[PDB]
DNA sequence: AAGATCTGAATTTACGGGCGCAACTATGCCGGACGTAC
RNA sequence: UUUUGGCAUAGUUGC
DNA sequence: GTACGTCCGGCCCGTAAATTCAGATCTT
């Protein structure tokens, strides 16, 4: 779920860039730093909302880089286990649904989709489709699903979504 | 009573030791020098001492005087205590065994016929030998053209045969040994030894459920591990005592969607998650493959490490280079350039990869190694992989969702878009500058200029190449 | 064998007892000069003891 | 030692062998132990 | 009064440290067992 | 196409 | 049958603690 948190981020300026704008130096590479990057422990970020305060540059004794404390709120998407969340399903295929929440990919396996849905492969467009023809899952339809677990890789955070329970998939 | 004194004695010559020291007793019972000892002891199994019966130090002393076997103990010698004399007298204890002695100790033979003389058995071995090649080594298969062709000590009868030092052989050693030369019991051979020729496994940490008893259905986590009746100590939910369980009463039960790992079976090395755990099936999904795979509740175990699932540059030969897909026991499964999956030998060449190399997609656009590329045309048409090795005129391609020998691939690099010196140890004689009129010795040697040890000064000094005439 | 090694090595007593083996006995003759290897082979040793 | 255990030999033995198992170790971690040798290997040099 | 024991206060062995660096030459595991060849 | 190495005892010697 | 060759078994110093003697708070 998303959260503006104040967070702690360290950056090693090099001396070329010195002088003036020096402290918007350290706010554009914050920037392309911590922007579109995933972690395991916070989530994704999507972007920093402002910069708290700029720390004093401590000079490294053996280098000439400084070493700036930064604190700064940003926006994270953390995904939690054990919630039903909006989902938007992005690919459709035999083995399983991927779906996008914000910058996460969900994808609800075979098994987690309920047995009331077969795959269609008799048609061109691939999808999900009930026994009795209620509901029709393709991609790019308004989904609510309930997050099975968060599982990380690479500090790169993909969840398994479920349809058992009952007031999801598309309503 | 008397008490036992430990002598220290020649190692692997303790029953002779006994034997010279009875012979020794009965030759002076009746002189003035009597051996006032009462017994020796030299046990079956005890090796580098024995144990001799007195009243007194001093009586050991004199009666093991004149043995030199026990010189290492005569000047001082140690007593059994005295609650301990019951146990130096304690002893405790077409099938397969296993010989004793020669080069084939410790090796899995095949009682082949059993001869009723209680003198020696036929045994069914494989040969540890060299063919009398090296000799003037490994289990490996019987080679009867092998010896024959290289001769020596060797008598052929068809499938049967005689050879060095009378061993006996058909189709697989087939020999005569002595029972006494090999054990009966204890071998256990395993399923390979089958070919050539229950169990409880809790570890700490996993989560194991109650299946049966007043404690039923009580899921806590493995502390500690023992053989048989463990008498676990296993953390429950919502219970802070530790209760007691043995292995027989215990199941290897898991949750839905936990780290599953296969200890063996058909399944094993594989890990992932389970779906839905049946009475007993199991059914699991692997890290690597989305395939179905049902397992016994026992043959799971909870480890949280990540699964292995390597990709090496090997010379299938100068002509054609390849990349190894999969790592076997004797082979390498090796992917050339044509996409065509080999299998091979371990003894290909490792060739220097050139991590620099460049390439042109075609779109005539610059690509390297681990570049994200989509392929526009061939039979791989419509995949996106990436880079990993290059050529001429090929590149190789890893995909993790492709699920065909371990992601690799190849294409067509243009069919791809992305998303010493000669003069070196010469004498030579500088013709022109200030140092002409020297004679010299190439050092280092460019396309310039060249460093010459100078013979007659202790100096080395570059000049230029224009300044040099070989004699 | 004994004889070699103790005027090999300069440890003097038995080779396994090199512990309490006074050492440096014998030297290797040192040729610089002529004069340093006569008062090489006309030199004294006190030991410390 | 384990050998014994798992066996079930005598008990003076694995006392005895639990006494030499105690002078490696001391004299792994110090060979400087009064009243006891040096650790040799087997060439009459002490071990490190 | 006595008599202890009895508990703080003079005399004997045991580790254990023992100058900087630097350069040179000099020396350094085997004995029984099992098999091959002759 | 770019290498690599005994060590730890004793002696002697230099400031 | 014998032996040999070669692979597997076996001075200080300060501390410091241990050894020796008159309160003391008892018992008579």
């Amino acid at each position: 779920m998303f959260y503006h948190i104040s967070l702690e981020h360290e950056i090693l300026l090099h001396p070329r860039y010195f002088g003036p704008n020096l402290l918007n130096t350290v706010k554009q590479k914050l920037f392309t730093e911590v922007e579109g990057t995933c972690t395991g422990k916070y989530g994704f970020v999507i972007a920093v909302t402002t910069i708290d305060n700029i720390g004093a540059g401590v000079i490294q004794p053996g280098r000439g880089f400084v070493l700036y404390p930064v604190k700064y709120k940003a926006i994270v998407f953390r995904p939690f286990k054990g919630e039903v969340v909006d989902a938007v399903v992005t690919q459709v295929n035999k083995v399983g649904l991927f779906t996008e929440i914000g910058p996460m990919s969900c994808f609800i396996s075979r098994h987690s989709i309920p047995s009331e849905m077969e795959f269609d492969p008799n048609s061109n467009p691939p999808c999900y489709k009930t026994m009795d023809e209620d509901i029709v899952i393709q991609q790019d339809d308004e989904i609510r699903l309930k997050i099975v677990g968060t599982r990380v890789d690479k500090n790169d955070i993909f969840a398994i979504g479920s349809l058992m329970d009952d007031y999801l998939g598309l309503v | 009573d008397p008490n036992l004194w430990t002598v220290k004695c020649k190692i692997g010559e303790e029953r002779a030791t006994a034997i010279s020291l009875m012979r020794k007793f009965i030759a002076y019972q009746f002189t003035d020098t009597p051996l006032q000892i009462k017994s020796v002891v030299a046990p079956e199994h005890v090796k580098g001492y024995i144990y001799v019966e007195a009243y007194k130090q001093t009586h050991v002393k004199q009666a093991i005087e004149g043995v030199g076997n026990l010189r290492l103990g005569y000047w001082n010698q140690q007593m059994v205590p005295i609650k301990e004399m019951t146990d130096v007298l304690k002893v405790v204890k077409k099938s397969w065994v296993r010989l004793k002695r020669g080069i084939y100790k410790d090796d899995i033979a095949q009682v082949d016929y059993v001869e009723p003389s209680q003198n020696t058995i036929s045994l069914k071995m494989i040969p540890r030998i060299d063919y009398d090649r090296i000799k003037a080594p490994p289990q490996r298969l019987f080679d009867a053209e092998k010896i024959r062709s290289l001769g020596g000590d060797v008598a052929s009868d068809g499938d049967f045969l005689i050879f060095e030092g009378n061993r006996y052989s058909r189709k697989f050693l087939f020999k005569s040994f002595a029972m006494s030369a090999v054990i009966t019991e204890g071998v256990k051979p395993t399923l390979s030894e089958l070919e050539k020729f229950r169990e409880h496994n809790f570890q700490p940490g996993d989560n194991v459920e109650v299946c049966e008893g007043e404690l039923i259905n009580l899921q806590g986590k493995i502390l500690s591990v023992d053989g048989n009746k463990i008498t676990i100590m296993p953390k429950h939910e919502d219970l802070k005592d530790m209760l007691e369980f043995p292995a027989q009463e215990l199941r290897k039960y898991f949750k839905m969607g936990d780290h599953v790992k296969v200890i063996a079976g058909r399944f094993e090395g594989d890990t992932g998650l389970i779906v839905r755990v049946e009475e007993n099936f199991v059914i699991l999904f692997s890290d690597l493959t989305m395939h179905e795979l049902k397992v016994l509740p026992r043959d799971l175990q909870l480890c949280s490490e990540t699964a292995s699932g390597w990709g090496e540059l090997v010379q299938l030969d100068p002509q054609t280079v390849g990349v190894i897909v999969r790592l076997e026991r004797e082979t390498f499964q090796v992917l050339n350039m044509y996409g065509k999956v080999v299998t091979v030998r371990h003894q290909v060449t490792r060739k220097k990869d050139n991590r620099f190399a460049v390439a042109l997609d075609s779109e005539q656009n610059n690509i390297h190694v681990k570049d994200i590329v989509k392929v526009i045309d061939g039979p791989h048409s419509g995949r996106e992989g990436e880079i990993r090795h290059l050529f001429r005129s090929f590149a190789f391609l890893h995909c993790k969702k492709l699920v065909e020998n371990g992601g690799m691939f190849v294409c067509k690099t243009r069919h791809l878009v992305l998303a010493d010196n000669e003069l070196i140890g010469q004498t030579v004689r500088i013709s022109q500058g200030p140092y002409k009129g020297y004679i010299g010795v190439v050092k280092d040697a460019t396309e310039s200029t060249a460093r010459v040890e100078l013979h007659s000064t202790c100096q080395t000094i570059s000049v230029d190449r224009q300044r040099l005439t070989t004699v | 064998d004994g004889l070699k090694y103790s005027l090999a090595t300069g440890n003097w007593g038995d080779q396994k007892k090199a512990h309490q083996a006074r050492a440096g006995v014998s030297q290797v003759l040192n040729r610089l000069t002529f004069a340093s290897t006569l008062s090489h082979l006309r030199r004294l040793n006190s030991p410390i003891g | 030692l384990r050998r014994n255990e798992q066996n079930g030999a005598a008990a003076h033995v694995i006392a005895e062998d639990v006494k030499l198992l105690q002078f490696h170790v001391a004299t792994m971690v110090d060979n400087e132990l009064p009243g006891l040798p040096r650790a040799m290997q087997k060439s009459g040099r002490p071990l490190k």
